[PDB]
């Protein structure tokens, strides 16, 4: 758990690295993770139920954004994605669950952070297919996803120059 | 997270069309995810998501983007009658009110290129939804047809052409019912209009399983004879229960010689659309009947390629390859298209002449017109008993067709010179 | 020989109709760095978009 | 029978007159017939064609292919063979004809239809509503 | 290459012999049904 | 419905004087080509995000 | 030509029944046209390019 805590007041730098780390911890993509048997996933499973008992709910919305999202370095992007991929995989359903409420949760600021979020959302919508889940939340982000749409819809309808953009992309190759 | 609190990454500036974008891919990336589960599915459609796709995704965005919208509007409508036919109502809508005015707004070239994408992307999922996006297609070809306007042809007409010739001639198979011989079990402007009364799953209904005919060792010569009876009298009995009023009316083989039918073999727009409807015709000749009726047709529309001169290269290969057996052009001679094919050649070539003596006109396709209708007459009298039947009766023709080409000096094309010389050859053959 | 230039003449309209469709379709596809730099492609020209060099 | 109508009869015979292996001239004879102006159905076609075996490759002379159109010609009616369609249509022996015996019929031409559409069918034919179907009321609907 | 994206690997194509023979089936049914839509559409009004 | 949208920018911009001239001192001339010009504009309305070519 | 048929015909004092034949026939061959224009086999080609490409 401090590995990760760390990774919080370290460099982009140093983030890979422990990165690395908490991948060779959660079997992750360490080959990955360094390039950017049933006892052993026995491991890796007391591994992340230890890690969910220990990372509340505040410090993995951090984190979460932090490197898919903030991270501003694809290959930084991609250990987080494989990192939370493996998370949420080896993890019950309640830690499941929670973490795909935290991940609808940032969904509504993916705004603020443009291209960088693709992984991001990755997860989000291979989580919200994956995980078992209720009527009403499925609705709720349903609701969530249609609302960032037409508000970027709207925003790029009504963008000051949108109609230079539209045109541009017609005639000259920007 | 302190730190990361105080400062942390990289953000994106207000107003930031570029970021606002790549917000908008990824919403559509996500909705791509979250359409491939059933309920997820319908619940995006009851949002109003395909409304909000069609309006503003489907024209924006990367070449990648906009298909991957049309994609996602086509797995919301997959499976789904409610949102497959709402789509379908905006294609209409959107296709038919460009068609007003589209010589006053010539826009159309990319207004409707998306909307029929769509409606093209869609009836290549196959799912059983699938009767309203043939319905739709339809009605739109139907409509873009009666339209000459290049423009209207090129973009609806040819994608209408391109979805029914790939419905009809499907993705060939890789591992039921047959129609009635004189009669068409299906309506066209009664499924148009949505009567339950004429629809697949009635239209099925409607016509006898194939079955299997078996007898492979069993002559059934008396079996042969009574099921000819109780066809016969069952079909009759179903005819006078419907001139009663009882049941509904079958549709009657015939065809008008006048139809969008000529319209499309014959479109100077492109050849496209005109290769698309030979396709279309020579998969409408699987049936025998069906057969003897497109040859009727085509041998009507034959004044149409003396008409349309070159632009009918596509019409003319479909129809020598529908009469490539002496079969049906013993049939179509006993027709009279002998006679008919002589009046067109004779017609033309008196054209050419009357040509002749006016302005020195040089064309490169000159008698491109002549040389196929002659080429007609040739194959047909390359069967032994249409000769035998008709030398008589073409000697006249071929040498009043010869003489006059003789005649051309100045107008005189080397296609002009290749009829000719078959002139000599059917005269000599004769 | 009008014949056969005409064929070439109008088997060119298939293509410009292709380019015409592509160019309708207003992507926006970045412009491409090919590895023959050969024909002298100006930064102007290759901002133009290829459909439009190409019709 | 005009002579304008024997005189056509004999252009498309002799148009499509031809001989080989199987039994052409019967194949070709089917197609003089629909080139003529009518289109029997396959059924029609197959049984002519068998009604015709009289020498190699089904040779047909024009009396003899007068001889095959004569009896049923524009096949407007045939009360003999209606009588016929009654004993057939009455697959136990004749004298009235059931719904059981009717989908027997419409099967063994291919055709599946629900017991409703029987009743339906029954219903139409009988007048008297005894549930039996004679000449009288098979005969009625055959010229209704 | 393209295995990094889960979304994008989704696409699962599996089609079996019997459902292929069904599917095969629709597919001629339903160009029956258009062709004798189309004819239907030719006849003279 | 053709002419003002054909031809060279010089035929197009004669057009529009011919018809400015039609449309002189004739109420119902006026009257005719400002309904027209409404209409358009209402149909292009009808869906300008929907449909850009309305420029 | 058109030059002299123009003046002509508003230099002439003329009947009202000449006049309005006239009109006809200028509107009659204007149509004509613009019928021919609309519906040429590759009038969406010159089109496009005379918006697009220089030519
Ligand atoms: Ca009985
Ligand atoms: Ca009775």
């Amino acid at each position: 758990y401090f590995l990760l805590q760390v990774s919080f007041l370290v460099d982009e730098g140093v983030s890979p690295v422990l990165l690395q780390l908490l991948s060779c911890a959660l079997c992750g993509s360490k080959v990955l993770a360094a390039l950017a048997g049933s006892q052993e996933d026995q491991l890796c499973t007391a591994l992340v139920n230890q890690l969910n008992k220990f990372a509340d709910k505040e410090t993995l919305i951090q984190f979460l954004r932090c490197f898919l999202l903030e991270s501003n370095s694809s290959s930084v992007r991609w250990q987080a994605h494989c990192l939370t991929l493996h998370i949420y995989r080896n993890s019950s359903k309640s830690q499941q669950e929670l973490l795909l409420d935290l991940m609808w949760s940032i969904w509504p600021e993916l705004p603020a952070y443009g291209r960088k979020a693709a992984q991001f959302v990755d997860l989000l919508g291979y989580f919200s297919l994956k995980t078992p889940q209720t009527e009403k939340k499925l609705k709720e982000y349903s609701q969530k996803a249609v609302e960032i749409l037409r508000t970027q819809n709207h925003i790029l309808t009504n963008h000051p120059n949108s109609n230079i953009y539209n045109t541009l992309s017609g005639l000259v190759e920007f | 997270r302190a730190l990361s609190v105080l400062g942390c990454g990289h953000t994106s500036s207000t107003k930031c069309y570029g970021c606002a974008s790549a917000v908008t891919e990824h919403c559509i990336t996500l909705l791509r995810a979250l359409a491939t589960n059933p309920a997820l599915r319908h619940i995006l459609v009851s949002q109003g998501l395909i409304r909000e796709l069609f309006d503003y995704n489907l024209r924006r965005g990367a070449a990648a983007m906009r298909e991957e919208v049309r994609q996602l509007m086509c797995l919301l409508t997959r499976d789904n009658p409610e949102a497959t036919q709402q789509m379908n109502d905006l294609i209409i809508g959107k296709v038919s009110t460009a068609l007003k005015g589209h010589w006053a707004n010539p826009d159309l070239a990319s207004s409707l290129q998306y909307e029929m994408l769509l409606l093209t992307d869609s009836i290549s999922k196959e799912d059983s939804c699938w009767e309203l996006r043939l319905r739709c297609a339809l009605s739109l070809f139907l409509m873009a047809v009666n339209i000459k306007t290049p423009v209207v042809v090129e973009n609806i007409t040819l994608m209408c052409l391109r979805i029914l010739q790939k419905l009809i001639k499907p993705p060939a198979p890789t591992s039921t019912v047959k129609p009635y011989c004189n009669e068409i079990h299906a309506q066209a402007q009664l499924w148009l209009k949505r009567d339950p009364k004429a629809s697949y799953d009635a239209w099925k209904k409607c016509l006898p399983i194939r079955g299997i005919d078996g007898n492979g060792k069993a002559p059934s010569k008396s079996e042969l004879r009574h099921l000819y009876l109780t066809e016969k009298y069952v079909w009759r009995w179903k005819q006078f229960l419907s001139r009663r009023g009882k049941r509904t009316s079958p549709l009657d083989l015939k065809l008008g010689h006048n139809n969008w039918l000529r319209q499309v073999l014959f479109t100077p727009a492109t050849q496209a659309a005109r290769q698309a409807a030979c396709t279309i015709v020579e998969a409408l000749a699987t049936i025998p009947s069906r057969k003897q009726q497109v040859l009727d047709l085509l041998t009507s529309y034959l004044d149409e390629l003396s008409i349309a001169g070159e632009c009918a290269a596509e019409y003319l290969a479909l129809y020598q390859k529908l009469i490539t057996s002496a079969h049906w052009k013993v049939y179509l001679a006993a027709r009279g298209v002998l006679p008919y094919v002589g009046n067109l050649i004779t017609k033309e070539i008196a054209r050419l002449l009357a040509l002749e003596e006016a302005t020195l006109s040089t064309d490169l396709q000159q008698g491109y017109a002549l040389k196929s209708l002659t080429g007609l007459l040739s194959s047909f009298v390359e069967v032994e008993s249409i000769k035998r039947h008709f030398k008589s009766r073409l000697v006249g023709t071929v040498l009043n067709g010869y003489l006059c080409l003789r005649k051309l000096v100045v107008q005189r094309t080397k296609l002009i010179d290749e009829t000719q010389d078959m002139l000599l050859e059917m005269l000599e053959d004769m | 020989k009008a014949d056969r230039v005409y064929h070439q003449l109008m088997g060119h309209r298939p293509q410009l109709e292709n380019l015409l469709c592509k160019v309708n379709e207003a992507a926006p596809e970045k412009p491409q760095d090919d590895s023959g730099t050969a024909g002298g492609i100006s930064s102007t020209s290759a901002s133009v978009n290829r459909y439009i060099l190409q019709l | 029978l005009t002579e304008e109508q024997i005189a056509e009869f004999k252009e498309a015979f002799s148009l499509f007159d031809k001989d080989g292996d199987g039994t052409i001239t019967t194949k070709e004879l089917g197609t003089v017939m629909r080139s003529l102006g009518q289109n029997p159905t396959e059924a029609e076609l197959q049984d002519m064609i068998n009604e015709v075996d009289a020498d190699g490759n089904g040779t047909i002379d024009f009396p003899e292919f007068l001889t095959m159109m004569a009896r049923k010609m524009k096949d407007t009616d045939s009360e003999e063979e209606i009588r016929e369609a009654f004993r057939v249509f009455d697959k136990d022996g004749n004298g009235y004809i059931s719904a059981a015996e009717l989908r027997h019929v419409m099967t063994n031409l291919g055709e599946k239809l629900t017991d409703e559409e029987v009743d339906e069918m029954i219903r139409e034919a009988d007048i008297d509503g005894d549930g039996q179907v004679n000449y009288e009321e098979f005969v009625q609907m055959m010229t209704a | 290459q393209n295995s990094q994206f889960l979304l994008t690997r989704l696409n699962d194509p599996k089609m079996s012999e019997t459902e292929r023979q069904s599917m095969e089936s629709e597919r001629a049914d339903r160009s029956l049904f258009v062709q004798e839509l189309l004819l239907s559409t030719l006849v003279r009004e």
